[PDB]
């Protein structure tokens, strides 16, 4: 479930209370401002078996339940600091901060990392993405730093050149095009390609056309692997040499 | 649990939390907010959870309380009042963590209003400052490492940094209930241990033992053995 | 506007103190390759002094006009400067110690003239008004002595013709890592202290064609390599002060946000009670 | 062997023990032997060529210096140009012009 | 977006964002420890977004009384072409002000000469 | 205004007011780069600004028991001149201190020549 503009129905209860003379709080809030979101937010949830076995009056039994909510909240001028953003960041199990300054630079999905986190962490995440997303994590945590050093690299150790042309192609790897979902699949097929050293060599200007390139060789080729991974998500050694198969052989193409 | 005469450990998973309800309350209430909105009743409120917790004849309540900085701003109403009855604050950091180091308890911004003389005794508080000392210079001479080299450091400034790291490593400890992450038994080091293990680091005893000897081992009387088959 | 613009004041601090402080590492690392190419330069002078010495000091003396001693009428100076800011008053102390000896040569009636290194140099005597008779800038690191074959070159065409009497190099010197020092020290004539030997001269080298041509060429290629080494090592002390700089400038502007983000901080409480009372006095 | 030395101003060139070179010096082609007399010559550009120990053949191009020979010593000091035709006293004259202007 | 602008426009938009998105960056350094101390490519590209700075300027012939200059009309395809030029090498050697209140692409060359 | 005050006193008036205005204009700069950035006709506006601020101070005689140091009165006519010709230069070799807590220009240069 998505909750579009929470901000907007604290508007509307904020003009409700004060339609009905109730004492007004910081920022003209009602006092329970904070009651009203949390105990909305909180029925998002996931229930055990046998809540679900009582309730069905043991019609589904072996069955847990869920409901996952989205909410939206829109910060005026990046301010995090203000009621409701407040109250709504204190309530929820994490944030996903889209930045503006991103979103003009080349980077249309403007999700900001370092910023954005997620307090499940690795145990919503299936094996696959779990075993490869820790190297893009700290790719992404050391480029962080040596963007100051961007303006003038052409002096510096080789290793700190190697982790900053490593962060700026993973960076330009991350965007994508709206409207275009990728399958788990492609999504750790990318993922492996980034981290274990094949786009090393390749152009930053060049790193889209790498990757649809890639996801159609794959896509034409070598579907059955696709649709195992898609079903399972699992992650081994007889995977792994599959996939550097497939990288090796599409090497040699494009 | 006091009034049997026992010590008992409170813990308070959010003050921030119970301030803010307090302020939710009193707006309901239609009474006049305070500065930066809170509640007028803000300080007698705080005072009267707080002052309960005390050491009585019969025995002692002793609390733990997540604290949190509304926008990292030290000065706002909440923490300010909050921070009058706090005796002792302990920072944890996910930069420690990295290292690997349990508890990821910070050393230099962890503070005590108990580290006194007249209160822990003259070795406590030395052995204290002694440590406190060697990690801020070990952490100024990481700079100078970082940006010119080891070369630059002295044989005096060599042996603070060796020291320095087995100190930071000597501060890890395994835990009973941690025993299912580390797969080693949980230890129990009591005060006069520790003291005596870090007096003798300072002091220059067991300066020979590899600095992996001392990290996760316990007291100096384990870092010895470990030392041995390690 | 504290809920405005403040809040960017403060992001452009943190900017800029972190890019110094990338600058600091930078200026560090370029400090050690010209104390690389300092090091390298060293043996090639030594071994031409090592030369000149059994030339000059053999049992036959040969006199040379770079050698001999001449009365002073007037005095010359070449300076070296940097070509990019910062690097704190390196130039301008050594600026002042060489207006300082000018104008004691000066007081004796002594006509001065310099050559310049850098465009510091000349701007900074251009608007001395000093006389300036040479200049060579735009080496920026890996400094070159072919550039420096010029200046020299009309220098030493002034001394021997008459038209100057001493040589000076006006230069820093990079004595470590933390401490430098402005220097001036002789050129022409030549400075050294006599030596003594044995084996040299007596075993003495043959001559082609004769051994005054090689003393001419030998003397110009000692006083070329002095100049290039003492350029080298200025390079070395900028590098070493424009780190120094650096550091000074991030711990600035670390010291200036925090003040910044405490007035925002009292802003920010200041607004939200002000907006407060407003909307408790409106529900009269 | 003796040991070669080939140095300039900016650079060491080359540094090892040689059994024999060729060398043009300033009047006239001139070869090395282990043991020479002490000798000193300018040389003129081109090249110099090197028998390393065991024979191994070697070739430097020089822009000119100067070589001279010691008991188990050979050292070039060679130098970046010829510098013969001093064009640079051009490059002074504007130096001067730009001052007055 | 793509789907009804086409590709051209929306390519040649994004890039006039990214390049002022840098520029915006570059001019905090700049204003402090000035222009040399940035990159070669990021002062080319400091001197190209404040071309394209200028180059967004039009006079507007309902404003003939403020400026006293005539107004200009452009066409859309002329404006890409000229942004696209101006995001390309094609007029890195006009001045700053060759652009400012000139009009399409083609009389500010007209405007560097005069200038 | 310099019908009453005549235009001597107005033209030192506005002459302090302006180097003053400019010191605080490049305090921003010092308190970053340091005073070494500076311009040479910079430094001398910053050194001349800071002479004039040492000399605004005065010892009173109600405040000597305070300061010790004995009150001074000072005329209209020795205050201007001692700052027409600290802006003119004339006192550019004396050093910051010899300013603070004189009575009058003559008293300064006095206080110089023991530091």
């Amino acid at each position: 479930i998505i909750y579009d503009d929470l901000s907007k129905q604290a508007v509307a209860y904020r003009q409700i209370s004060l339609l009905l003379r109730r004492p007004p709080g910081r920022e003209a809030f009602p006092g329970d401002v904070f009651y009203l979101h949390s105990r909305l937010l909180e029925r998002a949830a996931r229930v055990n078996a046998e809540y679900v076995e009582a309730f069905t009056k043991g019609e589904v039994k072996g069955k847990t339940g869920s409901l996952t909510a989205l909410p939206i909240i829109e910060t005026q001028a990046g301010d995090v600091s203000a009621f409701v953003p407040t109250n709504v960041i204190s309530i929820t199990d994490g944030q996903i901060f889209l930045e503006t300054n991103l979103f003009n630079a080349g980077i249309r999905p403007a999700v900001n990392p370092g910023i954005s986190v997620s307090r499940v962490g690795g145990a919503a995440q299936t094996k696959i993405m779990k075993k490869l997303s820790g190297g893009i994590r700290t790719a992404l945590a050391q480029y962080r730093e040596l963007a100051a050093f961007s303006q003038f690299a052409s002096d510096l150790d080789d290793a700190t050149r190697k982790q900053l042309d490593h962060g700026q192609k993973v960076t330009e790897l991350l965007k994508q095009k709206q409207y275009a979902p990728m399958s788990v699949a492609q999504q750790s097929l990318v993922l492996f390609a980034a981290e274990r050293g094949y786009l090393a060599d390749v152009e930053l200007s060049k790193i889209g056309s790498f990757e649809a390139a890639l996801l159609a060789y794959v896509d034409r080729d070598h579907a059955p692997l696709m649709q195992e991974i898609n079903q399972t998500g699992g992650y081994n050694d007889e995977i792994e040499g599959k996939l550097k198969g497939i990288l090796d052989s599409f090497k040699a193409t494009q | 649990f006091r009034d049997e005469g026992r010590d008992v450990l409170l813990f308070v998973d959010n003050i921030y939390r119970y301030t803010l309800a307090g302020t939710e309350v009193s707006a309901l209430l239609g009474r006049m907010p305070s500065a930066v909105g809170y509640q007028p009743t803000l300080a007698e409120e705080m005072g009267v959870l707080q002052e309960r917790i005390t050491s009585t004849k019969t025995g002692s309540i002793t609390s733990v309380q997540a604290v949190y900085v509304p926008a990292d701003d030290l000065t706002d109403p909440s923490p300010a009042t909050t921070f009058a009855h706090l005796d002792a604050t302990v920072v944890l950091s996910r930069q420690i963590a990295s290292l690997g180091i349990y508890p990821a308890v910070d050393p230099l911004d962890s503070t005590s209003r108990q580290l006194d003389p007249l209160v822990v005794g003259q070795e406590h508080y030395d052995t204290a400052r002694g440590v406190q000392s060697i990690l801020q210079r070990y952490q100024e001479l990481k700079d100078i490492i970082a940006i010119l080299g080891m070369d630059e450091l002295s044989e005096e400034d060599k042996l603070v940094v060796a020291r320095a790291r087995k100190i930071q490593r000597f501060l890890s400890q395994p835990f009973f209930v941690a025993e299912v992450f580390t797969g080693s038994p949980g230890k129990y080091v009591s005060l006069k241990d520790t003291i005596r293990g870090f007096k003798g680091i300072m002091e220059g005893e067991y300066d020979h033992l590899p600095e992996q000897a001392f990290y996760m081992v316990g007291s100096i009387e384990e870092a010895v053995e470990k030392a041995k088959k390690l | 506007a504290g809920a405005k613009d403040i809040r960017s004041k403060i992001a452009s601090v943190q900017n800029t103190q972190k890019i110094t402080k990338a600058m600091e590492m930078v200026a560090a690392s370029k400090m050690r390759k010209s104390q690389d190419r300092m090091a390298a330069s060293r043996p090639y002078a030594e071994t031409m002094r090592k030369v000149i010495g059994h030339l000059a000091h053999g049992n036959l003396e040969y006199k040379h006009p770079y050698l001999e001693d001449r009365d002073v009428k007037r005095v010359g100076y070449l300076v070296v400067s940097t070509d990019r800011g910062l690097a704190g008053g390196l130039n301008i102390n050594l600026f002042k110690k060489l207006l300082a000896e000018m104008k004691t040569w000066t007081d004796k009636g002594v006509q001065a003239d310099l050559a310049m290194i850098g465009s510091k140099g000349v701007s900074f005597f251009n608007s001395v008004g000093g006389n300036v008779v040479a200049q060579v800038t735009g080496m920026g690191d890996n400094p070159s002595l072919s550039e420096l074959i010029g200046p020299v070159k009309v220098m030493l065409q002034a001394y021997d013709e008459g038209r100057l009497d001493k040589l000076y190099i006006v230069s820093n010197k990079f004595i470590n890592t933390m401490s430098q020092v402005p220097t001036i020290s002789q050129l022409l004539p030549l400075p050294a202290s006599d030596d003594d030997d044995l084996k040299h001269k007596s075993w003495d080298y043959l001559y082609e064609p004769d051994p005054k041509a090689l003393l001419d060429t030998l003397l110009r290629r000692y006083v070329e390599s002095q100049v290039y080494q003492g350029v080298v090592e200025n390079l070395a002390s900028e590098q070493a002060a424009r780190m120094v700089a650096m550091k000074a400038a991030t711990d600035n502007g670390g010291s200036l946000i925090k003040e910044l983000q405490l007035v925002y901080n009292k802003a920010r409480q200041a607004s939200i009670t002000q907006e407060l009372t407003e909307i408790v006095s409106g529900a009269a | 062997t003796y040991h070669l030395d080939v140095v300039s101003a900016e650079q060491q060139m080359f540094s090892g023990l040689v059994e024999k070179i060729q060398v043009t010096g300033s009047e006239g082609e001139l070869g090395i032997y282990p043991g020479h007399a002490p000798l000193l010559t300018a040389i003129k550009p081109g090249m110099i060529r090197i028998v390393k120990q065991h024979g191994h053949e070697e070739f430097i191009y020089l822009s000119g210096g100067i070589l001279e020979v010691q008991p188990g010593n050979v050292t070039v000091l060679a130098d970046t140009a010829i510098r013969g035709q001093d064009l640079d006293e051009a490059r002074a004259m504007e130096a001067k012009r730009k001052a007055e202007e």
